[PDB]
DNA sequence: TGTCGTCAGGATTCCAGGCAGTTCG
DNA sequence: CGAACTGCCTGGAATCCTGACGACA
């Protein structure tokens, strides 16, 4: 009832406070002309803000509010792979903007893990056995507390957007799975406790049930046994994809 | 607004001044054809530090204009701190925004400072009337306050004819003093009823720093009042600490 | 589920220190959507929560009798002279919290609130009497039920609005439990659920062997006081029984005890004035016993068991500044600097400099592109019209360069800019963490310095806080009046009432703020800054005009957790006195809670509106969050489709789930779910103080610990890697870090080279092993105390000795014990 | 328990506990019908500290019954920074743990206490054979020790037949001083044979600069045996410092 | 990202010996 | 006509809150 007029009220004291501040702003004494800090209208003018695209705000509205909040996030994320609004670049930055898209949506627009801690995300293919697929996901520092619950949407979306692009199976190599053990057990007895200890057979079976391969990033200057992994830049310890 | 002073005893004046700066910052200095008045302010609110001086001690005292002008005494503490005991200053102003200080023993020192603007607004002090008056000199009431800011916290003195307490109470040991006529410093006193008050030294053993011997102290305060302490040099010069009773019930 | 939980809590804290008269759990009080009472905190490891409105623990005291805590003065008052802790109070857990991992459902309990909804729908299916609980009730129906009870009219409605406050007396209680056969008073009810009946009968001769007076009361034939000797039977679970006796000394006899009502009543009754005999019979419990031999069936009580650089300004020097990097020593010095900075030109003027506005003219000057590798210049347009490349060196175009600049006679332009010279101490930035290296309001930082605040390496002013949600609200304690209520817009209460009551219970408000005074002045120095800085920046008369700590009650604030992208703007309603805070469960969720953080910061829109940059955030990397971007303020809980959903969620007890407790059932029942819903000193002085209470509730039984030694153990093997490593660094030279080989003194600075000692740490955490090896004997770790204590001796390598020593040390004698049994 | 001892000026028994202090903080003054008493050990059982006060040395002594107190050292070295030389100290106590000091002057200061209990365990020091006795002046000894205190810590001292030396080893520094009858700094010797022994001057340093210039003291050592600085206030107390060598070269 | 130790460093007050003013055979 | 006996006061020094550093989980 009057809960809605009294949060008129406040939403107008606000817009007195940003006229205020534009009549600051209108000398320009800072390098910056407009407001950087805007009101969100709802969950879509919040996953906009965060990575947009600025006008897909719309859509978002019409396919939650009338079809449910996951098949509609679905659906536009098909849309936006499909390219309705237009064009924005490369396939690999269809599929950037996809994902980042998805993610802000499901996780309300809140983490800004795809927005900064995963930078990059590009499709590499093995030259090695027989030209299957990995996501090279070029993260960034803001990623090491990421969330367990937003690292597995990020990797159930990275699934959906592989078989939404139709990639081959990444076949796990000896090497590869030595590595990714040996990288284990040296975050989890030197580097920092883990919050789930895990087991061998567990991570073997994990690294050989995931289609295509990942490849994330740097995190500390700790080598390993196997030197030169086909694969990696380098040999130091991926403790981020860990 | 031009207007200088001419003074002897340039020493006294330099830990006047520095008495009246090691309290608090804020200070307004009026230049009035009746003498120097000045009011020092803190941002606590709770002491006022008024002090007047007459055109008698000042060697040579011209003014065209009163005015008020507000300065932070700290930085203007790094030049009256040097000098000797018998010496010749000069404070000349002008219409310009500098003050000149000639400093005048056996040779010639000029100093040519600017001048700050603080605002500040002049408060009257709250003429109350008390029921306890006490003069003593500046020792005694130095090695109270030192000793209980160095002790405890809380202090309640209890004011009787002929009998003044003072008991500094903490939480492991406990200070009193007191003041009889057997202490040929301590003054007489108009005393009629047991006044009886409450303070604390969290800022009180500032002016103690600055707190000369020479300098008669005389304190009027009543049952948890307004402490008006004055003290007055070569009978003349008078220098008031106002302070509003830090009392607990 | 409850063995695994209490199996797993050994990952933290000292282990195997475990109560054994009281079991490690506290109260299940049910709530829709833990919370201990401060009593226990005060009478004192896990997250806490406040509940004050609760009852608390009972002791024993140095006197030797036995009291319960109730209230604040009292807690104060007898939190020194306590003498072991019997049992730890009845703090609350839910049901509504998103538990996983096959959480069993923990055992409730019989409370007052159910005995009584019990008790008035048997009134109400035997003598056709229809009521309305959990309120006041109507004339009529309160009427015929007191005509009916015996009771009286406004005792009954005040029961029903409170029974917690409004206790009735034993007698009375009897009198109405006599008509109905209901169980006993939960208040007033023992724990018993951890004896032996072999052990009751020896109680029971003790009872038959002490001197007792009767009182009765409306045809219930109970007792007046019991008077029992300390000598006639063990003490033991006569002490860990928790019930509040008096103790006398000169009486003939050393250990007199004696127990009056409400309190003797309350122990006599259910035993039926000893007038049938008990007997011990395994496989049933004394309550179980109890029920079998008397007319009345009790229920249980106690079975829910769950178990640095502190910069300030943003001015980059680099090496320029050294260590302190002080600008006020560098205008004094007057040093040049070398920088990667980007410099501006002004079109009409055509000065130079890091700074946004020409301060010589009346403009704004412009910002000009370099080529560091090349030696070529371009302003914006060219730079856009030459596809940002250089012909000379094919680099893309950076608008900063690195070069020197002189802040030494660059100053004096601040200076006069300000017009303010009060400051004391200030440092600016020594790296730079973003891409563009963009600059920042030498004025502003003026101010903030002389305003003498703290900031984080964000770029804005955020102060912490912690908040802690409940279930009420009060204008009481909240400090806000009802006019002053009444002027917001509230005009009735939470039952539809108006507002004339200084002490009415509330729902808890959205946008209501309990925040500390700490708090408070901050956000009052900084609407000082910033009412300053809009004063001398414009010349904008004051918005809030905000001067004093109760001025700021009314306006906007905003709130940020870590991982949240997004400010949560709230209002300022409220205060606190206490140093914590309370919160709403719509500005607090689970993506703030969860998120590497509890408390969250706070700030003031204008702050950010002045003081807002993304240049202000690193390129690639990033801190604890990115940046405040975008305020929300909107968290409709179903308006127009479940408005009652979100009102009605305090003060209901499910008396359905209440009886369906004890049958294993399902805790993932979804559809019951929602049916139901509808330095050193301090740390060593608190770690001894814990062990020594924690002694007192064990009454003087423990074992040793397990985290000392994970902590020791560590500490001694990386002692021993930085003793191997040796990693030096020159104490001028501060980035060029010296070699472990010693070159006698640094090359470009001729004096010492600080080193990594690494040595005093250890040398103090010695002592408390010691400490702890002495107080308790234990095995498998005498060889490291010995180690540890070789190896600090054999490192020095105790010069001086005189002819009488004799040195007493656990540690020696157990090594010649030791040594004589090998 | 009771007692009081009035002393006008005592500066020196006040510097005398705050040498005791700064040595150690546990100390229990046994008060008996001859006097006061007092015997600190070390916490690294290396130093030993005694002191004995007859009843010939303060003005007003009235005691009731001999037994043990105990005064915490902070707490003394917190009231000591306020004694005049001219003041009248006067130690009072009665039955309850309240200790009264109490001084007459210009303003009647008067600050109670509590008092705790120490619990020192007290042994006699066994006899041993000193074979080296020597009686010489303070200030010589105090400088001494203050020239070679920055060069080293183990201060070599030589004692033959009407002959004595004074050393500081190192490796790039050297002091030497010699000691004969006729010289300036040497009152009387009572060497037996040829000794020498060297000692840490972090203790001797600090108990030789807290006691006076003109005061006098008396050495009483051996070959390697524990060196034993004994001293005499008023000449009636007794006050003697006793420490062991290093095995050292 | 939370914590804990070390180090230097400059501003501060307290102590002591030299400069100065003063009453005694 | 010279010598102790102070004030005092300013130099020398001990103390300490602040600003750097590294270590673990
Ligand atoms: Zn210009
Ligand atoms: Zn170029």
């Amino acid at each position: 009832p009057e809960m809605k007029a009294y949060f008129e009220s406040l939403q107008r004291e606000i817009d007195r406070a940003y006229a205020i501040a534009r009549k600051a702003r209108a000398q320009g004494k800072d390098p910056s002309f407009d407001v950087e800090v805007p009101q969100a209208t709802d969950m879509a003018g919040r996953v906009e803000s965060l990575v947009g695209p600025p006008g897909v705000a719309e859509r978002i509205r019409e396919l939650v509010k009338e079809y449910g909040k996951e098949i509609a996030a679905l659906k536009v994320v098909d849309e936006i792979i499909e390219g309705k609004f237009g064009d924005l670049g490369s396939k690999e930055k269809y599929a950037e903007q996809a994902v980042r898209t998805a993610l802000a949506i499901l996780t309300e627009g809140i983490v800004s893990a795809p927005l900064e801690g995963i930078a990059d995300v590009k499709i590499k293919r093995n030259e090695w056995a027989d030209g299957s697929e990995y996501l090279a996901l070029y993260y960034a520092g803001p990623i090491r507390s990421s969330g367990g619950t937003a690292q597995a949407l990020s990797v159930l979306v990275g699934d959906y957007v592989r078989r939404k692009l139709g990639l081959d199976r990444f076949k796990p190599s000896d090497e590869h799975i030595e590595r990714m053990v040996e990288e284990v057990d040296l975050y989890h007895r030197a580097v920092t406790r883990l919050q789930y200890h895990p087991e061998a057979d567990e991570v073997r079976l994990a690294m050989r049930n995931i289609p295509i391969e990942i490849t994330g990033e740097e995190t500390d200057k700790v080598e390993v046994s196997h030197r030169n992994v086909p694969g990696v830049e380098t040999n130091h310890l991926r403790g981020g994809a860990i | 607004m031009p207007f200088e002073v001419v003074f002897d005893g340039a020493k006294e004046f330099a830990d006047l001044i520095a008495t009246a700066s090691n309290l608090i910052d804020e200070a307004a200095f009026k230049f009035t054809e009746e003498g120097i008045s000045m009011r020092a302010m803190d941002p606590s609110r709770v002491v006022l530090i008024d002090l007047n001086l007459p055109e008698s001690i000042f060697s040579k005292y011209e003014v065209e204009e009163p005015e008020t002008i507000g300065i932070n005494m700290d930085q203007f503490k790094k030049i009256l701190k040097r000098g000797k005991a018998k010496d010749t200053l000069i404070l000349r102003k002008g219409d310009e925004n500098f003050l000149e200080i000639t400093f005048e023993g056996t040779a010639k020192r000029t100093f040519r400072l600017p001048l700050i603007d603080v605002e500040e607004l002049e408060l009257e002090l709250p003429e109350l009337p008390f029921t306890a008056k006490v003069v003593l000199l500046g020792e005694v009431l130095k090695e109270g306050i030192k000793d209980a800011s160095l002790v405890s916290d809380a202090i309640k003195f209890i004011a009787k004819e002929n009998e003044f307490t003072m008991k500094a109470e903490g939480e492991t040991n406990e200070v009193e003093i007191r003041l009889t006529l057997e202490d040929e410093g301590l003054l007489d006193l108009e005393v009629e009823e047991e006044t009886k008050s409450a303070y604390g030294i969290r800022y009180l053993s500032d002016m103690v720093k600055g707190i000369g011997k020479a300098d008669e102290v005389i304190l009027r305060f009543g049952n948890e009042m307004p402490l008006q302490m004055e003290y007055m040099i070569r009978d003349e010069g008078r220098l008031t600490f106002l302070l509003a009773p830090r009392v607990e019930e | 589920a409850p063995n695994k939980k209490y199996t797993k809590e050994i990952i933290g804290g000292r282990p195997l220190f475990a109560e054994p008269s009281t079991n490690g759990g506290f109260r299940l009080r049910y709530g829709r959507s833990w919370s201990v009472n401060p009593a226990t905190m005060l009478i004192l490891g896990c997250i806490v929560t406040p509940a004050t409105t609760v009852e608390g623990p009972i002791v024993r005291l140095k006197n030797g009798s036995v009291v319960r805590v109730d209230d604040y003065e009292t807690a104060l008052k007898v939190r020194n002279e306590v003498d072991e802790i019997l049992y730890v109070g009845d703090a609350l857990v839910n049901f509504g919290d998103f538990v996983e991992n096959n959480q069993t459902l923990l055992p409730a309990n019989y409370v007052e609130e159910w005995w009584v909804q019990e008790l008035v729908q048997a009134i109400k299916d035997l003598y056709e009497v229809e009521l309305q609980p959990f309120a006041e009730n109507d004339r009529e129906a309160v009427e015929e039920a007191a005509e009916y009870l015996e009771v009286d009219p406004d005792f009954l409605w005040n029961l029903l609005k409170d029974p917690l406050r409004v206790k009735p007396d034993v007698e009375t209680a009897i009198h109405l439990s006599t008509v109905l056969d209901i169980p006993f008073h939960p208040y007033y009810t023992l724990y018993w659920n951890t004896l032996q009946p072999e052990e009751v009968e020896e109680l029971q001769k003790a009872l038959l062997g002490a001197q007792i007076e009767w009182a009765e009361f409306r045809k219930n034939r109970f007792a007046k006081k019991v008077v029992l000797e300390n000598d006639k039977n063990i003490k033991r679970y006569l002490e860990l029984l928790g019930l509040p006796h008096r103790l006398e000394r000169v009486e003939k006899k050393r250990k007199v005890i004696v127990v009056e009502y409400p309190w003797s009543a309350a122990l006599l009754t259910p035993l039926g004035n000893l007038e049938w005999e008990f007997k011990a019979k395994p496989f049933y419990t004394v309550i179980d016993i109890i029920n079998e031999n008397n007319r009345i069936k009790l229920r249980d009580r106690g079975i829910s068991w769950i178990g640095k650089p502190p910069v300030q300004v943003l001015f980059p020097i680099g090496l320029a500044g050294g260590q302190s990097r002080d600008i006020k020593k560098a205008a004094e010095e007057g040093k040049t600097a070398r920088v990667e900075i980007a410099f501006f030109k002004c079109p009409k003027c055509g000065h130079v400099g890091p700074e946004h506005l020409c301060p010589v003219c009346g403009t704004r000057k412009e910002l000009l592109w370099h080529c560091p590798k090349c030696g070529a210049d371009y302003p914006e347009s060219d730079a856009k019209d030459f596809n940002y490349r250089c012909p000379k060196c094919d680099v893309e175009l950076k608008p900063y360069a690195e070069r020197e600049i002189k802040p030494a006679d660059l100053l004096r332009q601040a200076m006069d800019n300000v017009k303010v010279y009060g400051i004391d101490r200030l440092k600016g930035v020594k790296g730079m963490t973003s891409g563009y290296k963009m600059a920042e309001p030498l004025e502003k930082g003026l101010l903030r310095v002389k305003n003498d605040v703290y900031v984080f390496k964000d770029g804005t002013i955020r102060f912490d806080a912690t908040d802690a949600p409940i279930t009420h609200f009060k204008p009481k304690e909240i400090g806000t009046s009802v006019e002053k209520l009444r002027e917001l817009g509230y005009t009735h209460d939470f039952e539809g009432k108006p507002l004339e009551r200084d002490d009415q219970i509330l729902e808890l408000k959205v946008q209501d703020v309990i925040l500390p005074y700490e708090a408070g002045r901050y956000l009052l120095k900084v609407a000082r800054f910033i009412d300053d800085l809009l004063e001398k920046f414009y010349g904008l008369p004051r918005f809030y005009n905000a001067e004093k700590m109760e001025d700021l009650v009314g306006h906007l604030v905003i709130g940020l957790a870590p991982h949240t992208s997004a400010g949560i703007i709230g209002r300022i309603i409220g205060f606190s006195d206490v140093l914590v805070g309370y919160a709403h469960p719509y500005y607090h969720a689970a993506k703030r809670r969860n998120c590497d953080g509890d408390e969250d910061a706070v700030m003031l829109l204008l702050d950010a509106l002045l003081n807002f940059s993304k240049y202000y955030l690193p390129e690639k990397r990033g801190g604890k969050m990115d940046a405040p971007l975008v305020v929300t303020t909107r968290l409709d809980p179903r308006e127009v489709d479940s408005e009652v959903h979100n009102m009605d969620v305090v003060r209901y007890y499910p008396l359905e789930f209440y009886k369906a407790t004890y049958e294993l059932k399902s805790p993932k029942e979804v559809k019951v779910i929602e049916r139901v819903e509808d330095g050193d000193m301090e740390e060593k002085v608190a770690r001894q103080l814990a062990l020594a209470e924690r002694i007192r509730a064990v009454d003087e039984h423990h074992v040793a610990e397990t985290i000392i030694n994970s902590h020791l153990v560590p500490d001694l093997r990386g002692n021993l890697r930085s003793f191997t490593r040796q990693e030096f660094r020159c104490v001028k030279c501060n980035t060029k870090y010296r070699r472990p080989p010693l070159t006698g003194k640094c090359p470009k600075c001729g004096g010492k080279i600080v080193l990594t000692v690494s040595k005093g740490a250890i040398e103090k955490y010695l002592p408390t092993a010691k400490m702890l090896v002495t107080k308790y004997r234990v095995k498998d770790y005498t060889r490291q105390r010995i180690c540890i204590t070789e190896k600090d001796i054999k490192t020095l390598f105790e010069k001086q000795r005189t002819l009488m020593g004799f040195s007493a040390d656990i540690c020696e004698k157990m090594v010649k014990e030791r040594t004589g049994h090998s």
